[PDB]
């Protein structure tokens, strides 16, 4: 009797709950896991909050015009002021963690639109100036916010050109990530669920965003007649096998 | 103090030989390995996922509109799009498979073409996708694509539709680079019935289109591309 | 022998493998017989060439350089007047090789450096100069040249290597990366901080390599031109991420040419062949 | 054919064989719940 | 007469390469080997033994005084020292670690700091030295400090404290010369209580610090050092 | 509300401690559930037992 | 990996092999009566 | 005499041996009945 279009996922004290899924993704088919003796290099214990970082944090919601471009957001670089785990994520030198983000977008019978929900490990963003200028960190580094990209470019941020990937390669190519798709007819939510991915054991949490999740309309957004022209996108997303070690003094970031 | 006699060659440096050399760092201890998800061991291993189309060539500048296929209501027996098989070339030449492929001389396998509908939940139609074989001219109706290999699309739950292009040809490797000979056919959709709309509904609707090869595929004699040059070396 | 297709024959099933949903992220591996009837037909095919071992085992030339050979005496900027030069070894200065690299994102491999010198004579010269070569490996934080002739160029522990113009020089270096992988791509910064570079890591450090003429001067000067070769063996990939599309402007940057708009081919018509 | 190392170090070996280990799944179906072909992609 | 065929690299004089070569005294016989006390096999082996640090970096001329810190009585709340955690550099450079480290171009490892005090024994005192692992700024006061690694020292008849600098690190391997994503973070100390002397006694007391390896440690990628030099060959 | 409309709400419960939740953002930091408005008409949340002391008095 | 001596001489070989036979203590710990970590250095 | 292969595709060693299967008579006696010499050649 049961559905894949049906699903409820209980992670701490957080449970969300959706009837019209479309499976889900679990990013090159390997499920978060701590990290093990034999890859571990750094000598000291890790500490691990369990539920108390390990739950839902809705991000502040997005308004999907018949015009927009795309939304990205970078982790653990979201998720910064967000309880408990952005707290842990400043008195640590080093941390680790995997997520599951759900994106949520409900609609209408009578509406067509798709969103392409993407995650980028390694998202090395382009510069809005070219050459060799470089984005500067507090480009990479909006929070909660995330990167507008129909918003007006500035000297030293990124380039807001969906059709680039923001990075010069081309949209289309984007499905070679771990990739779900949005689309109105079928969908109302996309799930995703990201194991840890980086070159090193652990790292820094501040200094370095291991993926940036991008929400893009592929189909413009096209709502029935008479109907109002917008769609807001939320964006839940919640930190899973989370660990941190080199805990001392609140780490000092440009701002 | 063994007699030898050298051969013609000796000392040349081909770029594609495999030999030992000395290690310029002897006695030096690499940094242990870690576990990292997402291996690839083989680019047959990537060309197997579907990447969209930019089918909607149309137009002066890319833009996001180039992978939507536009869809007209009521509209009856006319054509949706057309398009040569030539993967290193026109629409597929940016493609994941197209911009491998280009790495390769020859190719040989069978295509999958995926057509997924995004117009709204309450509306119908009946479509229908083919390929013609090499040896005539690309359909120039209905009437004439359905006489080769094709797929009736009935749109519904099921939002996808898949069609594979089997390999139909008589030499049994095609060349990437665009050749006469070695050509591949037509890729051509057309409305079966019509696309249907419901009641406060209107405008244009769209399909997204998504190539991958098939696990038939085979990609032969390594070259380099004409998808990236340079004028001058890069510097930091 | 592996099957490349099997025979299959006419259906009428509610088993329906051309509908799916490309929704969910996936893409199933339908095969011919799914739509089509077919007949039975062999691989003969094992994808030997397409292997990552296959695809990075060549030599590619990752750069190109020059010094010379003049006389040295009143000369007060050796580098400047090109009595011996640097390279920072890097391996997206030239992008052929580049392209190839990124098609991924962590990678790990030993490196196969072949050097080869070729020398030239521009002006006036009576005969043409057979030249030594040596060619220095200067790990981070060890001295730099100054001089083409300093005690640096002692060498006692950093390795070098001598050999003749015109000829060639090759060995193996091991994967020499801080981390498990090297980074073909990093999204952060070195430390947080609001000016310092972004992309550029010490955990894409390779070293750099310092060139000079050994012999002494003529009476004529020679140019000699340095081409650097490399060659990855064992190999490891990681992560396969969309083909660059735009030119490449810089090393070490994502950026790309903001007047590059067109880089997909345009009809007229969606519906011409 | 033959082949014996002359080189303590082992970079200094040829190029390895070729995987045989090819699993286009982690990058094709990485999917949660299985999907079988031929069944309702989504029920 | 054995066809062979000669490869790139052919005649190359690479420096660090290890083959066989004809020996210019062939019948000689070298003087026995008689024991000899304090045979070294490896460099890990003489890292572990701690030398003295010249944290009292402040002068213009090296003196006995550089190995001293000063310690002053009745001070409260207050800083004793502090440094980054640059082993190729600063006040560690030319220490025996210091020294031997800048030969390699890797380290990795746990780090061994001791501090001797050399007061009267009839005086007391309660220290406290941190390490602040990569990240932030280096502690502005024992407050900010405490709050990582750190270790309480209660002067007493044991004259020495041990504290071991845990390799606190993302990435498995740092390099010796100073690079700023592979920075190791700071090292301080506080007063946790104060100095205390005893009737007839006045002045400052200084504390000896010693830096060595722990088992832990690890060098690789042999290279020259930038603490030696010269401008002409020397003669006799 | 109708069959052909949706919507996706969240309730939560703030244990003792604090002030209401003063918005969404507040709110969800604590006991919360994500609401699918579909065939399933109700949603169920449970109020676990938050509390230090083992009874709470009714008035 | 293999090699054969082409000389009759001992000097004319390569490099020896690594020591494994690491032992800081004569360096690190040369006293007469054994210090034990934990105990009181001096009694 | 001796023959080992220094190099691991099929490609790069030298020539193949003598084919020591000589049939002339497809090319000479592609008759469909056979013909045998001393006999009518049509009867
Ligand atoms: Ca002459």
């Amino acid at each position: 009797g049961y559905s894949d279009r049906v699903q409820q996922i209980t992670l701490g004290n957080s449970t969300i709950t959706t009837q019209e899924a479309r499976n889900a993704i679990v990013c090159y088919a390997e499920w978060p896991e701590y990290l093990s003796d034999n890859d571990a290099s750094d000598v000291n214990k890790t500490s691990k909050p369990d539920i108390s970082v390990c739950r839902f944090y809705t991000l502040d919601s997005k308004t999907w015009k018949a015009t927009s471009k795309g939304w990205c957001w970078k982790l653990p670089d979201a998720l910064k002021d967000m309880g408990v785990f952005g707290q842990n994520m400043f008195y640590h030198s080093l941390g680790r963690t995997g997520y599951t983000i759900h994106v949520q977008c409900n609609a209408t019978k009578f509406h067509s639109g798709c969103l392409l929900v993407v995650v980028i490990p390694e998202h090395q963003l382009a510069s809005h100036e070219g050459g060799t200028v470089s984005v500067k960190y507090k480009y990479t580094h909006p929070g909660d916010r995330g990167i507008d990209l129909d918003t007006v470019e500035v000297a030293g941020g990124p380039t807001s050109d969906a059709i680039y990937n923001m990075d010069g390669t081309l949209l289309g190519n984007l499905l070679i990530f771990p990739h779900q798709f949005i689309n109105m007819r079928t969908n109302n939510t996309a799930t995703i669920v990201v194991p840890y991915i980086n070159s090193v054991p652990i790292d820094s949490m501040t200094r370095h965003n291991n993926v940036s999740l991008m929400v893009v309309p592929i189909a413009p957004l096209n709502a029935p007649t008479g109907s109002s022209p917008t769609l807001p996108v939320t964006v839940t997303i919640a930190p899973m096998c989370t660990e941190f070690t080199g805990i001392r003094s609140r780490s000092i970031v440009p701002q | 103090g063994l007699p030898t006699t050298t051969l013609p060659g000796s000392g040349q440096f081909l770029t594609t030989d495999d030999r030992q050399s000395p290690s310029a760092l002897p006695s030096y201890e690499p940094t242990p390995r870690i576990h990292i998800p997402g291996k690839v061991r083989n680019l047959l291993e990537i060309i197997q996922v579907g990447t969209l189309i930019p089918m909607n060539n149309t137009g002066t500048n890319d833009n996001v509109t180039n992978y939507l296929i536009p869809l007209h209501a009521d509209r009856q027996n006319e054509q949706i799009f057309g398009t040569k098989l030539y993967i290193g070339d026109g629409v597929f030449k940016t493609t994941l498979l197209g911009e491998i492929a280009q790495y390769y001389t020859h190719w040989s396998g069978s295509l999958r073409i995926s057509l997924m509908y995004t117009g709204p939940a309450l509306s119908s139609a009946k479509i229908i996708l083919a390929y013609t074989p090499p040896g005539t001219r690309g359909p120039e109706d209905k009437k004439e694509a359905m006489l080769g290999t094709h797929v009736v699309w009935d749109i519904g739950l099921q939002s996808t539709i898949v069609m594979t292009i089997p390999w139909t040809s008589g030499v049994q490797f095609r060349y990437t680079d665009p050749d006469t000979y070695t050509s591949a056919g037509y890729l051509s959709c057309w409305y079966l019935t019509s696309l249907i709309l419901p009641p406060q509904t209107s405008g244009q609707v769209y399909l997204l289109s998504f190539i991958s090869a098939c696990p038939d595929f085979k990609l032969r004699l390594m070259k380099d591309t004409q998808t990236i040059s340079q004028t001058d070396a890069l510097t930091e | 022998q592996t099957l490349a297709s099997v025979s299959s024959g006419p259906k009428h099933t509610q088993s329906v493998p051309a509908l799916t949903a490309n929704e969910t992220g996936a893409t199933l591996p339908t095969r011919p017989s799914d739509n089509v009837e077919t007949r039975t037909t062999y691989m003969h095919f094992n994808g030997s060439e397409t292997d990552v071992e296959s695809f990075l085992g060549r030599a590619a030339c990752v750069h190109v350089t020059e010094i010379k050979n003049k006389n040295a005496a009143g000369l007060d900027n050796h580098r400047k007047e090109g009595l011996f030069n640097d390279w920072k070894i890097n391996l997206s200065s030239l992008v052929q090789l580049r392209k190839k690299l990124e098609l991924f994102t962590y990678v790990r491999f030993d490196s196969e450096y072949t050097i080869l010198a070729t020398a030239s004579q521009p002006e006036a010269s009576s005969y043409s100069s057979n030249l030594t070569v040596q060619a220095m490996y200067v790990p981070p934080g060890a001295p730099n040249p100054k001089e083409w002739d300093d005690y640096t160029w002692q060498s006692a522990s950093n390795p070098s290597v001598f050999f003749k113009v015109g000829e060639t020089s090759r060995f193996s270096v091991p994967f020499v990366g801080i981390a498990s992988a090297y980074n073909c791509f990093y999204d952060g910064y070195s430390h947080d901080d609001p000016d310092t570079p972004y992309g550029i890591t010490v955990l894409n450090h390779m070293g750099s390599m310092a060139f000079r003429v050994v012999n002494e001067h003529d009476v004529h000067t020679t140019i000699v031109k340095i081409r650097v070769y490399h060659r990855a063996k064992h190999v490891e990939a990681w992560i396969p991420r969309a083909p660059r599309a735009l030119p490449y402007v810089s090393i070490g940057r994502t950026n790309y040419p903001r007047d590059s708009k067109t880089i997909v081919k345009k009809r007229t018509n969606i519906k011409t062949y | 054919y033959t082949v014996i190392n002359y080189y303590k170090d082992a970079a200094s070996s040829s190029s390895a064989g070729q995987s045989f280990s090819m699993d286009p799944s982690k990058f094709t179906e990485p999917v949660k719940d299985l999907m079988l072909k031929g069944a309702p992609a989504l029920n």
